[PDB]
């Protein structure tokens, strides 16, 4: 089977596509550029990963009148998904993303992942599947995976900020301080 | 991805085995597609076209569900043909004869005769299915009868949930009487019933719109609608499954029970990931 | 209530924003520039028509390694209500697809708008609904319409070729051709 | 686009009229989500830490759902309040007597006691619900009673099936008791009889997952569910509406008549496009 993986630069996108790499998959990345205020540090994030696990990223490129900064951004991940299939050849086979519990954003419930499934099942009879194989997990569960994955956490970056050093303050800082991360 | 601090093996393994059941899905996903691939890749409009040249009269019903799926060549139902033929003599093994005989006259393409219908194989391979028809109108089928039900309302009714399901109605009732038909013939639905089965059963559905989700939900539903007559919405009879008597009796109780065991068959497969026993179930 | 349309340069969605507006919508406009064939003519029969109108048009762009010709792109219509939500701004009130019935492709069906309208209400606990007016119309009654909307059909564009004369066998070529366009 | 040549006033009007409904489903939405702007802002980690510094002991379970929406500040239900405070004296209105009390001490925040909870009002406007529990666990509810569910298992199916609606389980129930709040005393049904059913609702929930879609359907789903004693999965009670005697009674025939008439009134209302009818709904 072939998985694209949304990769981010953090550890849970990370740890989806070491997974999908251990079960035997042929993996590929894909990762959007959309003008968020972290994509240098993102992008930097993915190409060390991807690098290191072996695997190729198709980069995709959006641009629209924005000022995309921290916290929720309405439509982000269905975007990604949708981005993942039309621009990013993601007709086939499975595509990951690496949502996962605790979060505040109905984009990354349950409700979200089954809706995705049928619009990604629908538009290919099948052929294509939306996956998140840390829908139900914790970041403390996905921490844990990653350090048994072998990647280094200083590859990886999730401040939502976009500065260096991290911001220490928005949702994915906080999650790295109650980690000591 | 931020929890804001909100806050293995067991979950690792749960993890790999969710994967495996969402690649199988895919897996089988493919295979629904190759079965489909001559109807979904039917020239529709080559169809149409073809029909108004070697056309005693054509019938006003739109239809042009004539693609085989699965290898199954052939035609019990409304959802296998391309257009019906009414026969203008005034006199069903006989009015297929005569649709056949005048048809290849005018025809370009060899013309010939099967168990239910007439099938035009034009030059390019592409075989047209027309189902002859008398006035009285009224289509075939039990051999040598013709049947109750009333070919206007199917066809109505086949081709508006068929666009409320983006065209995959068809597909998933031909994928239904290609699982059937490996059963015994004495054992097996007609095909006027199983599509008024998939009208009750789609008519309301609320799941993915794809073959490979609705072809469980066919199944699984009409192994219970079978029990009762069939009837539309208003609850008058659609005629067409009065060979099987009255509700709950012993021919729809056996009926249930093999529409159900295909179902758990369908499910089973699934379950062990057997892509042979998906195959078995259409041959 | 406001309504962000979904102009593609066709008749099709020009009648949906003539609609919304003869509504007494407050209307703007959503073309998206993710590398097509036509996004030259099409951009220009936008801006023509959208200056008609009296509409402001925010164009939206996407890149990624891709040849898009004529016929179906998987994912698009799905991918351009997600771009018009996410990038867009489309966060509350109707986002305007102009499909219509008669077309070979899912994403023009009455399920894939029934999808839609389930993700955009569930991103926004129903303050966004996707709406497509003429879903169960085929083109000789949006052809009927445009004729009655007072807009140009020479400002209109719909070849999935790009090309200047149009290609005249693409889908939408042969929808003019068949009406006499 | 493009059908590749595969080929009004009414139409248009059928049009303009969809339209019209779109619209009204939307400012229906920002209604929804104006009464339920306190329960979906409130700081949750503050809540909980708030809880840490007051806190004879407080149960284990996970609840902060404290948040009052539509104006209704009540608090009948385990979806209504923050934490449970077992009393540890092993001697219902006297138990929240004695959280009263000691609160006051450790408390920076001025503490109140109602007709079922305590409430904690600190310096900055936050109310912090406190649900007084025994030990035997109870919660009370019928004044000077307890009630004889298990509240264990009621707080791991709401925050489960909150969780498979992305949270807004929570939400629905909030607006439905608020719907059942307008009505006479005697004709509403218990707090904790709403919860469950809403997981009875929810479990199985296949429609929109907006608190607008949301809240039609439970009431759709309890003007059935109320006519039969509540169960779980298993069939084994879940003892919260005994009150209503045994299946099909005449109370609860009484409370499915209700159910049934504020579902048709959101349903009229909506068809209406009435915004005034379903703020009357709210109070
Ligand atoms: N299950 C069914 N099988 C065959 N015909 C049906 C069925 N249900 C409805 N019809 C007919 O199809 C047409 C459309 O019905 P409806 O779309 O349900 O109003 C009417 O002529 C009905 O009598
Ligand atoms: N309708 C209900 N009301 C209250 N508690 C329930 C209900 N359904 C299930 N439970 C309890 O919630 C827990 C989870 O049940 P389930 O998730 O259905 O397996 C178990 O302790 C059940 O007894
Ligand atoms: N810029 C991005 N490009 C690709 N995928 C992304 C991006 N941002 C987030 N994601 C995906 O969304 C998940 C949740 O943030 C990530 O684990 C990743 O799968
Ligand atoms: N490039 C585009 N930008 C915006 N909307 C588009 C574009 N292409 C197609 N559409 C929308 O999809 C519909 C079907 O082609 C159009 O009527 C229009 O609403
Ligand atoms: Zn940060
Ligand atoms: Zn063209």
């Amino acid at each position: 089977a072939e998985a694209a993986v949304l990769l981010s630069g953090g550890m849970d996108s990370a740890a989806c596509a070491h997974m999908l790499l251990r079960k035997g998959y042929r993996v590929r990345g894909l990762f959007i550029d959309f003008g968020q205020a972290a994509v240098a540090p993102e992008a930097t994030a993915v190409s060390t990963l991807a690098n290191i696990l072996g695997i190729a990223v198709t980069t995709i490129s959006a641009s629209a009148p924005n000022r995309f900064g921290s916290g929720e951004l309405v439509g982000r991940n269905a975007f990604l998904v949708m981005s993942g299939i039309f621009l990013g050849g993601a007709h086939s086979g499975l595509i990951a993303i690496g949502i996962h519990a605790g979060t505040p954003y109905y984009d990354c419930s349950p409700p979200f992942l089954s809706r995705m499934k049928q619009v990604a099942q629908e538009h290919t009879s099948g052929r294509l599947d939306v996956v998140a194989p840390l829908l139900d997990w914790h970041k403390p569960d996905i921490y844990s995976y990653f350090q048994r994955s072998g990647l280094p956490i200083e590859a990886t970056y999730s401040c939502e900020s976009g500065t260096i050093p991290p911001c220490g303050s928005c949702a994915s800082c906080r999650d790295r301080r109650a980690l000591g991360c | 991805g931020g929890s804001g601090g909100s806050f293995i093996s067991r979950q690792v393994r749960d993890a790999e085995k969710k994967l495996g059941d969402e690649a199988f899905g895919a897996k089988i996903a493919d295979l629904f597609t190759g079965l489909l691939g001559d109807y979904n890749n039917r020239d529709t409009s080559l169809v149409r076209q073809r029909i108004d040249d070697m056309l005693v009269a054509e019938g006003e019903l739109d239809l042009v569900f004539g693609g085989s799926v699965a290898k199954r060549t052939y035609v019990d139902g409304l959802s296998d043909v391309d257009c019906l033929v009414i026969v203008n003599d005034t006199a069903p093994h006989a009015a297929r004869d005569l649709v056949a005989k005048e048809l290849a006259a005018k025809l370009k393409a060899e013309v010939s005769a099967g168990k239910l219908a007439v099938t035009v194989r034009y030059g390019d391979g592409m075989e047209i299915q027309l189902l002859p028809a008398v006035r009285t109108v009224k289509i075939p089928s039990v051999d040598g009868r013709w049947s109750e039900i009333d070919p206007g309302k199917f066809q109505q009714a086949l081709t508006k949930y068929n666009k409320a399901c983006a065209g995959k109605l068809v597909p998933a009732v031909k994928l239904a009487k290609a699982v059937i038909a490996q059963l015994p013939d004495a054992h097996q639905l007609s095909g006027y019933h199983i599509e008024s089965l998939a009208i009750d059963a789609f008519r309301n559905y609320t799941g993915t719109m794809t073959p490979a989700a609705m072809l469980p939900h066919f199944f699984e539903h009409a192994k219970e609608r079978v029990l009762r007559p069939m009837t539309d919405r208003t609850g008058q009879s659609v005629h067409v499954d009065g060979y099987m008597g009255d509700a709950h009796s012993d021919a729809r109780k056996t009926a249930s029970h093999l529409l159900g065991r295909l179902a758990k068959r369908m499910a089973n497969a699934t379950a062990a990931r057997s892509l042979p026993q998906w195959e078995d179930l259409f041959g």
